[PDB]
């Protein structure tokens, strides 16, 4: 059933919101429930993956309106990320990043055409970082830097486990802003390695490998002389058929995603509340998780201006 | 070597660095450029958040790699 709520241990709604999103990440949940993790590290430590998996196993063997305590779990993520030792308000995406890095580390199994360069860079990355967690989240960006003087296009390939998107509004607009030709001029002029001097260049991202689970993180922040504030712009994201083919490095590479979870924030950059909306893998039905409270909702209520992290699964 | 930062609006800026430069040194350069205090910056690369006290080479950050700058929406 999987509708247990999580106890708020003291400003830990950022943590509970992300844990529900992961609980309803189908392949990640299954990995824990079949305890494939015991089968599978960067150090001697396994307690973070153990408590994370026991938390998921407890949520999925629980009855509605059970409340589960993530206390043991918190003790372990703190050791990876001391930022979380206290009970202060925190950012869900920062939490997600340290949590997945920790899980990953504990079960870590460890002149050419551009195409070929990318494929070789990828292998180099997997030679160092290769886990079931990565399997799910990891993708590869291509970045093309072209000198406007000599026309050389320098290409590099960076792994990613999520994308942090500027807000342009539609989600696609934000992806186009992320992937646009960026003109690097004036104080940002790069050195062209062929010209061997500073030149106006154009830099452009495309997606060389798409991940099985695509986490999109909306940069709801604005820096000004007058104030740092949160952007509460409504960003309209689809429930189904998010089609990212126009962003792919390769023409055909099809990449269509359906939403299954959202972490919501309400407030300013300095404080606020988190909840999650998540689609159950089993039933397809959506529920609102606001700590210990879990209520059904319709997918028509899922898009709101409070969405901050979007969890999509590849179709 | 040069690396890039994709900033809050999606603007990209260019930093000159060495692999042995500390993440704090990088945030100091971002601040010079964008005026965001370093304590407010979070930099993400290959899914890791870069931490003060580490260097670029600990994260295998290569020439022309891009770091992704985000702030925080604190909540709880
Ligand atoms: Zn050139």
């Amino acid at each position: 059933q999987g509708l247990a709520g999580l106890r708020n241990l003291g400003n830990t709604c950022f943590m509970n919101s992300i844990l529900q999103c992961l609980s309803n990440t189908r392949e990640l949940r299954d990995y824990c429930l079949q305890r494939l993790y015991m089968r599978d590290g960067s150090n001697a430590h396994t307690a973070l993956v153990e408590e994370f998996a026991k938390l998921i196993q407890t949520i999925w063997t629980s009855s509605p309106n059970d409340v589960v305590s993530p206390s043991e779990f918190k003790t372990q993520i703190q050791r990876y990320a001391p930022r979380f030792v206290g009970y202060n308000q925190q950012d869900a995406q920062e939490f997600l990043r340290f949590l997945l890095d920790g899980l990953h580390n504990e079960v870590n199994r460890v002149h050419l055409p551009d195409d070929e360069k990318g494929r070789q860079m990828w292998r180099k990355y997997l030679e160092r970082e290769d886990s079931r967690i990565g399997d799910l989240f990891v993708g590869q960006l291509k970045s093309s830097l072209t000198c406007t003087d000599c026309g050389y296009c320098s290409t590099v390939f960076d792994p990613f486990w999520d994308l942090s998107l500027p807000i342009a509004v539609t989600l696609m607009d934000c992806m186009r802003l992320f992937t646009k030709e960026d003109v690097l001029d004036g104080d940002e002029k790069p050195t062209c390695c062929r010209c061997r001097g500073r030149k106006r260049c154009i830099k452009k991202f495309s997606i060389q490998r798409f991940p099985k689970i695509l986490v999109l993180h909306l940069k709801r922040f604005s820096e000004s002389r007058i104030r740092t504030s949160k952007l509460t712009t409504f960003v309209n994201f689809p429930l189904r058929d998010l089609d990212l083919r126009e962003f792919a490095s390769e023409n055909t590479n099809h990449a269509v995603y359906n939403l299954y979870a959202v972490s919501n924030h309400s407030g300013t950059t300095m404080g606020g509340h988190y909840t999650a909306y998540c689609r159950s893998p089993g039933t397809g039905e959506w529920h609102t998780f606001n700590d210990s409270s879990v209520t059904p909702m319709s997918s028509s209520q899922v898009r709101t201006s409070d969405a901050y992290l979007l969890f999509y699964e590849l179709a | 070597m040069q690396i890039f930062v994709k900033t809050l609006t999606g603007k990209t800026i260019t930093l000159e660095v060495e692999p042995s430069d500390t993440i704090e040194n990088v945030k100091a350069k971002i601040q010079d450029k964008e005026g965001i205090p370093p304590d407010q910056q979070r930099l993400i690369f290959a899914g890791k958040q870069l931490e003060d006290g580490r260097t670029l080479s600990d994260y295998n950050i290569q020439k022309e790699s891009t770091l992704h700058l985000v702030l925080r929406l604190r909540g709880g």
